């Protein structure tokens, strides 16, 4: 179950990441926002893997 | 080696079960179209050391014989099919339920999944696909010169060319419902196939006999809720310790009776 | 083992000392007077326990 | 009843065999022998149920019982 | 060989079982519709030597002669049944019972099982099943295009369907309830069976003269207090200690006997 | 206990097996006296304070009666023969086998 | 037993695991590596399927562990060691009793 | 010397073998693709002494004679062959398996092993080896000066060059599927060869037989799961020192024998 | 009542044969030959009691009930 | 005490809930603001259930 959560945390990070570059580029000319999509990687079914 | 070490060896590892079923909700706080799990337990053998109301004289029963009990084991984790938050992204590209219906998708080996993701993309050859690159049914295709996409209520594509004042209808969206939603089988990246237990794919248009509405613009999110996780985890950490002490007492317990 | 299936019955007699007298190989042997009273042959005693 | 359990010890599954022989008529007796056909230790003192004698047509062409006598 | 040995063996036993007890109360803290046990025990017969109340003299009788006993056994496990604490899963097919009463299910056999847990869902034909897939009494069948499922108060399940401003009744979920509740034999599989100690099933509807009331979206979790089971570790922990350690006095008094 | 011969033992061991036809016998295989027939489809075998043998049959709420334990007493039990393979016969000196049932 | 294969939405059942059941199980004659064997006190082998005829239920992912009791085994020991130096004490006694009547 | 002394020592030797297989799972839990094992125990032989059926009496039979039985020994050892939860490295080198599939390598003589471990390299002559060094049959040559690699939810690997639109195509990592994966032999080095016992190597492409899918950019970690080994280590440490308690009652009731 | 443990001792299941002789009338006298069918030690002084004894047409041809003579 | 503090934690959420929708549909043409009602789950009279 730690591997679970780090994948999470990951994804957050992620996001994080996108957000941050996103708003770096407030005054950019040209520049288009990004955004993070996520899908979950369950295994077959009754147990998540993140 | 002894009964209540296998007991609280069974509740260890219920109790992992429910934790590694929080940090997995957790985990996909974001994903759109996802639907939360959720762990059930059942209890054990009843060993029937005094089936309880054994005849003991010719006319006095034994009321709640010696019924001593094995641990835990859970039945399954259950999907809690509800209706995620829909937002508001501005892509019309980006479609939302508002039922409880399916959008069907094509997987590469010809069989067919259902996904609730609504982050549609356009592949090189006009088709609409899901972000993992997966057809979708039924096929529309979206011509080159489009100026605009339209997705009504209805499910309707229809796309708008240039310099002509009418919209061009380029296929119709349908939804799958189920008997039952639960029983499908996840398969990952937010796609389930059909179990035996779902019943059979009913395939409907949406506004009728139950199928969702369609809105364009709009993602639906998960329906993770973080604060219920939150105070979940402080739950399910202390019953986790709590039989690990258990065990611990039982480990104790053998120790000084082994050493007399 | 479910074949086992029984085959013969030992011969157990019963008799006491002042009945049988011991031959000259060791093997005891009724005597005259308790072989006339209870024939040449010993039947077989039921109640007999090995 | 079809599920139960009958362990028997005095009835044995035997084969008869017997010659028909020359211008029989029915009525007449004929010899029969008697043969064990699964694990039984003897048949001393049995008797033989209503058999029905078949022919290589599987056609019925006497009817067998009596008591079986066995050497000894 | 020597009776102390013996009563102090059977005083481990007996600590053992309270402890597999304990292991099994808490390892199913997580079940929902749990009922933690509580196990009691008696002495075991009594070795008469001088009849107590005999003719100590021609004018005087023995007071209280010499009776020697015997270890101890477990009588029988006894389940408390008290209303577990409510929970909200916010799903429309969760049920809680508020008072006294039971589910009743069907096994594959034919027979009837009860079970006070309320995580239903459906199957594939639309029929109200438990988490184990066993079909709940009264067969509650759910039409194909159900928009949401009610069930009220007093065990009426209503289906609304699309367009229809009334809602359909499609069954009644009644309630069984027993004149001794704690006389039922867990098979496991949170499943109580009807044994001739526990009476016969009555049943009645929920709300009526002593059945309780369903709760929608509600679950009922256990009533295992999880305090009271750490203080009973430590003091079963304590009694294994100290028969373990009569055991080993009898272990060296045979010893020097040995050396005689 | 009924022993080969056809008279009657008496023990009080009571670690008991059924036998391939049910039927409660001794370690030895004797069969205890009187019969208590245990089926094939009991799913627990519960022996009473009293004597009374009963199983529980699937799919019945109640138990099937089977039998009664009854046990003999002797007046004066010190008596008895020992025979050896854990039976006890009666001897002049402790006459008059009671049949009772047990607690009575 | 079902086996989902790919690309079907419903389970195609494969074989049916059938129980035996017996009516004397402690008859059985232990052969060694986890079986048993049927003897004459465990005769009449019922196939069975699992749930009926008395026979029990199947969980799957799970497995039965021993049902050994371990204080028990303990205490026995102590009890069979004591004993075996109780008995070996008496055969010392018979050998000093022998030893002096033989001597004069 | 005494049966019960080789009954015991048989029991120490099972219960070391058992702690050797804890260690060898605890010891491998940053092992990419690493299946945990398990040890299965049997009986030993059974003195026969009395046969249990024979002919005690003329009408009676003798019930469970006297089987006296010797010590343990381990049966085999299985591993879970399960989906390990996949990490994120960030690797384009790096593939995991989602389903029941192999990567076949070939060994230095020749032969073809069989791995479940992702992480490639490349080596000075551009093909696609293992972390050992040995080439991941077949071929998958890459160019010269790839800017990236992309290898599909199928197994086709293609490389973007510099000034062409178009990814080229060199190679299709394929997957290999046994009817027994439990069979192959451990050869250490993450290496499985094949027996006789683990059916014959079926080749097919990720996606179609039952194969498994790739994902670019993940690795399989181990299966081991932690808290079932601590219990487990537990279990062996009691079961040993009772085994090792009952030696050393067989050698006091041999000291006692001698002394006499 | 159909569910009871019945454990008799005294009571065996036999098999009756007989011939039926020629010209035979009603009223008259015939010798059975009774065999024991399960798991019976011995026959020595039993009563038959009614046994219809039926033909290869499964009419009933005569009734049986008499003392059985055991060689001893 | 856990899940008597779970369900107050959860009536304030949702009263929270419905306090943030009433403030978002400020400017709504035709809005009806809304409130929540609360009520206890005695049990036997001795025991809260929150």
């Amino acid at each position: 179950s730690f591997s679970q959560a780090v994948s999470g945390l990951n994804a957050a990070a992620t996001n994080l990441d996108v957000i941050g570059n996103n708003i770096a580029n407030s005054a950019t000319y040209g520049f288009k926002s990004g955004t993070a999509s996520f899908a979950d990687m369950f295994a077959g079914s009754k147990v998540g893997l993140g | 080696m002894i009964s209540s070490l296998w007991i609280a060896k069974t509740g260890l590892d219920a109790q992992q079960t429910n934790m590694d079923v929080i940090a997995n909700n957790l985990a996909n706080v974001s994903t759109n179209g996802f639907k939360r799990q959720r762990a059930v337990f059942e209890d054990l053998l009843y060993q029937t050391i005094r089936q309880p109301g054994a005849q003991s004289s010719e006319q006095t029963t034994l009321p709640s014989g010696l019924q001593i009990g094995t641990g835990v084991r859970p039945v399954a984790t259950e999907r809690l099919h509800s209706q995620g938050n829909l937002s508001q992204t501005n892509n019309s590209k980006d479609v939302a339920i508002k039922g409880q219906g399916f959008f069907q998708v094509m997987l590469p080996d010809g069989t067919s999944a259902y996904t609730r993701d609504g982050s549609f993309q356009v592949d090189q050859n006009g088709q609409l696909v899901t972000a993992g690159g997966f057809q979708v049914q039924p096929a529309i295709t979206i011509p080159a010169n489009a100026l605009s996409i339209t997705i009504g209520r209805d499910g309707v594509v229809s796309v708008t060319q240039q310099g002509q004042a009418a919209p061009v209808q380029v296929g119709q969206l349908n939804l799958t419902t189920f008997m039952n939603d639960t029983g499908l089988e996840s398969i990952g990246e937010n796609l389930y196939i059909e179990t035996q237990s779902s019943g059979a794919p009913n395939e409907s248009t949406p506004g009728l006999n139950g199928a969702g509405l369609l809105y364009q613009g709009y993602v639906e999110t998960s329906n993770v809720n973080v604060a219920e996780e939150l105070v979940n985890m402080i739950q399910v950490q202390r019953a986790y310790e709590i039989n690990s002490k258990a065990v611990s007492t039982t480990d104790q317990m053998l120790q000084k009776l082994t050493q007399l | 083992p479910n074949t086992v299936a029984p085959v013969g019955r030992l011969k157990l007699v019963k008799a006491e000392g002042n009945e049988v007298q011991r031959s000259d190989d060791g093997l005891f042997r009724l005597t005259a007077e308790a072989q006339a009273e209870r024939g040449a042959v010993l039947a077989a005693d039921p109640s007999i326990r090995i | 009843p079809t599920g139960t359990n009958m362990q028997l010890k005095n009835v044995a599954a035997v084969m008869v065999t017997a010659s028909y022989p020359p211008f029989a008529r029915q009525g007449q007796t004929i010899d029969v022998v008697v043969s064990s056909m699964g694990n039984a230790k003897s048949l001393r003192g049995g008797t033989l149920l209503m058999t029905p004698l078949k022919g290589v047509d599987s056609q019925v062409y006497a009817l067998a019982q009596g008591n079986i006598l066995v050497g000894g």
